[PDB]
């Protein structure tokens, strides 16, 4: 299926197009706007971009409370490896 | 392996360079300016087929008096009761006026005849009036020519202490707005060159970008003007004030346009590390084709507006297109050469700083999230400027658009200081019958159609032959009053406050019907009516206006969309592009109508809208049109990617080169003509609305709504094979 560390790479991917930080500075442990930096209309850009090119839908109700890449990666992970 | 155009080009600049210059040089050597052509040619501002002009021809003809409808003049005024010296001087100087013959016609002498004497003097007995005909038609180069003569005749000779002299009239009016448009057009191309200078120094931060900016657009402006001046030489077209104005300010604005454009693009380019040959070729793929289409647009709107019946759009037509077309080919041609030449030159255009990314890529986003509220609030702010419609009312005479300095304005208010206003311009009218009025049955039926003419409401006075004020010293009137072959009679008409307002329009029906029914029930009946002056002139503009601006704009629309047709290919992209510049005017010209009538207290003229609406019109699609063909570009990765790489991509370049057009049109208010000035402000305000809302919140997210149908008949997928994690 998908490993933590594919997840991970597209994720820095998409970070460094986005705002410009360099992919090997992204860590779970790290928060969005505490520590990287993104607003919310940069997590709707990421959320986009995320569902153009692979495809995962994540409504904003639960996007709100979404804050690290840890529990990011564990809904993707969750969404694409229980299918439902 | 690279296309052949731009090798072409790019292998061959320095003759290219060559050529240009030369062609240049040698149009604006062998040919003379363009104002001394303009002046040449000068078109009549009445259509030949009028019933007024057709009317005043005739009164020329059966009465030998000339056969130009043009009329002049004289006022004497003095803070003294007039004298004996006065006569004298009066008379030695209706002999000089005679004495000639190439320009002046005819004249007629009212004050030296003592049965009429109160006809020419004022209610205080301080002023005096004359009328002379001068020969050609109004507005024409001949009678500015007799009128100029007959300033300069009038004012060899020194008048007595205490009196002066003025000229009045159309034909004087017509000179001097001549003449104010010549000096505005100077000092408009002063500012605007200096307000070009300060916006590109203040965008790019580089004196020698701006300096090649400058050459690129003066060199096109030289090629264009060139060009329309040797086109008018030699006869084939007409010209007036309006069209050079428009011509020079709107050559140099697109010129500006084109070259932010193509270096915008060429510096976007270049940013992301690419070479010099593979940026140059970037922007030349990326933007030929989207400039050529923005021409041809422009070009095929002026032409339909050349579809019309009033003379003055109908000059209008053609040397607009003409300058187009020389202007498009001469940047699509020169902008690469001189581009490819100076960036080989090591570091001459590198770019300095990057001026936004991020919130043009938020705002896309922001778009893509919520298009309906968007697209809603964009509707409701279009709509409401549209609201005010009700309250529009034009305004006809020029006489109060123009500065208050020049002689004909100061001989209106001189006359107007002892003399009521009506009396400067009165009407002639004219019965023709098969037979001699010499038996009192014919003088009863002249007096008893006098007094139906008295009768109608808002006629101030009427002169005949039996009222020559409100036997040898009878027969003096005969020849002044009836024709020599005694088979027609006319009548002098006087309107009561202004002679110009919709009630004195309205009044010549009026007046016609009432002598048509005192007519019925005589011996004269079959009789033949025509009358003569500047209201009935003007009747039959504001009867023709309305249909002259449906036709003109009705076809623009329809060849806007065929062209985006072509250019994008596909029917709901061209109809979106239509429809929200349709949508936009409203509030354009709500803007205007509150800045102007309410506020100011000045009323729009009636050449306004029929010059705005096309420009507007054929601005507002281009910038439509290029954020269509980025966005069809950046579409292949996915619709809602490539809405925001292509706002983020083309977003400042946009704004930039719609704040220079707006700025640069906004600088007619310097002009002495109002008129320049309602027309410069109005496409201001209203590009200024078009490029902050329509190009930025509705196409973009009527597109997001849309989806795939947005490309119809194409066939094109939303999620492009979704594929693995990496």
């Amino acid at each position: 299926a998908a490993t933590q560390e594919e997840i991970i790479a597209g994720l820095a991917e998409i970070i460094e197009e986005v705002t410009g930080i360099e992919p090997s500075e992204v860590t779970p442990e790290k928060s969005f706007v505490d520590d990287l930096d993104i607003d919310s209309l940069s997590m709707v850009e990421i959320a986009v971009q995320t569902e153009d090119k692979y495809g995962v839908k994540i409504p904003d109700e639960d996007l709100a409370g979404l804050r690290t890449v840890g529990d990011v990666v564990a809904y993707i992970q969750k969404l694409e490896e229980e299918n439902p | 392996a690279r296309p052949f155009i731009p090798r072409m080009i790019r292998t061959f600049a320095v003759p290219i360079i060559l050529g240009w210059l030369v062609t240049i040089a040698v149009l604006n050597v062998t040919v003379p300016q363009l104002e001394t052509v303009g002046q040449i040619q000068a078109v009549s501002m009445s259509p030949d087929a009028a019933p007024s002009m057709i009317s005043m021809k005739h009164i020329g003809k059966v009465f030998e008096e000339g056969d130009s409808d043009s009329a002049a003049m004289i006022v004497l005024e003095g803070q003294r009761p007039l004298g004996d010296a006065a006569h004298a001087f009066y008379d030695q100087m209706i002999g000089r006026l005679q004495a000639d013959t190439t320009h002046v016609q005819s004249l007629q002498d009212f004050w030296g005849d003592p049965l009429t004497a109160t006809g020419a003097q004022s209610s205080d007995g301080k002023a005096a009036y004359v009328q002379v005909k001068l020969a050609g038609n109004q507005g024409e180069s001949l009678a500015n020519e007799s009128v100029e003569a007959v300033k300069t005749i009038v004012e060899r000779l020194a008048p007595p202490p205490g009196v002066k002299v003025y000229v009045t009239g159309s034909a004087a009016l017509v000179a001097d707005q001549q003449q104010a448009g010549d000096r505005s057009l100077q000092v408009i191309e002063a500012v605007t060159f200096t307000v070009i200078i300060v916006m590109l120094l203040l965008v790019y931060r580089s004196i020698i970008t701006s300096a090649i900016m400058l050459t690129m657009v003066v060199l096109g402006l030289l090629a264009t003007r060139g060009g329309v001046a040797f086109l008018g030489f030699h006869r084939i077209i007409g010209l007036s004030t309006f069209a050079t104005n428009l011509l020079v300010v709107l050559a140099i604005a697109a010129a500006t346009d084109y070259a932010i454009f193509l270096i915008g693009r060429y510096q976007e380019a270049r940013g992301l590390g690419q070479d010099r040959e593979s940026a140059y070729y970037t922007m030349f793929g990326g933007t030929a084709h989207v400039v050529l289409g923005s021409g041809l647009t422009i070009a095929g709107a002026t032409f339909c507006l050349s579809f019309t019946r009033l003379p003055y759009f109908q000059t209008l037509g053609v040397p607009l297109a003409i300058g187009m077309v020389i202007v498009v080919a001469a940047a699509l041609t020169l902008g690469p050469a001189i581009i490819a030449v100076t960036s080989r030159f090591g570091k001459l255009l590198e770019p300095k700083r990057m001026a936004r990314v991020r919130g043009w890529r938020k705002v896309g986003a922001a778009i893509v999230r919520w298009p309906g509220p968007i697209l809603v609030g964009a509707v409701a702010l279009a709509l409401v400027g549209l609201l005010t419609l009700p309250g529009y009312r034009t305004n006809y005479n020029d006489r109060n658009y123009l500065p208050a300095d020049l002689p004909a304005n100061e001989g209106y208010a001189a006359a107007e200081r002892h003399f009521s206003q009506a009396r400067m311009n009165p009407e002639v009218l004219m019965v023709e019958s098969d037979h001699d009025m010499r038996n009192s049955a014919d003088f009863l039926v002249i007096n008893k159609i006098a007094k139906a003419i008295f009768a109608v409401e808002g006629i101030s006075r009427v002169q005949a032959i039996t009222r020559p004020d409100g036997n040898p010293d009878f027969q003096r009137g005969l020849e002044q009053f009836l024709s020599p072959d005694g088979h027609a009679v006319r009548f002098i008409i006087s309107h009561e406050g202004d002679p110009m307002s919709q009630a004195g329009i309205a009044r010549i029906a009026k007046i016609k019907t009432a002598a048509k029914e005192a007519i019925k029930g005589t011996p004269l009946e079959g009789s033949a009516i025509y009358l003569g002056g500047t209201a009935a002139m003007f009747k039959d503009l504001s009867d023709g206006n309305t249909y002259d601006l449906m036709i003109a704009g009705i076809s623009a629309l329809c060849l806007i969309f065929i062209i985006m047709l072509i250019t994008t290919r596909s029917v709901v992209a061209a109809a979106v592009i239509v429809g929200t510049v349709v949508l936009s005017l409203g509030a354009s010209f709500g803007l205007s109508v509150l800045i102007w009538q309410h506020i100011l207290g000045i009323e729009l003229h009636w050449l306004v809208l029929a010059m705005a609406v096309i420009i507007l019109l054929a601005v507002g699609a281009d910038y439509n049109l290029l954020l269509v063909a980025r966005l069809k570009e950046e579409i292949h990765a996915g619709i809602n990617t490539g809405i925001i790489r292509a706002m983020g991509g083309s977003g400042s370049v946009v704004t930039a080169a719609g704040l220079v057009f707006a700025f640069t049109m906004m600088s007619f208010a310097v002009s002495e003509l109002t008129v320049m000035a309602q027309v410069g402000t109005t496409i201001g305000m209203g590009l200024l609305f078009d490029t902050l809302i329509v190009r930025s919140f509705m196409t973009p997210s009527i597109a997001a709504l849309l989806g795939k149908w947005f490309w119809w008949p194409q066939v094109v997928r939303q999620r492009p094979i979704p594929q693995p994690w990496p």
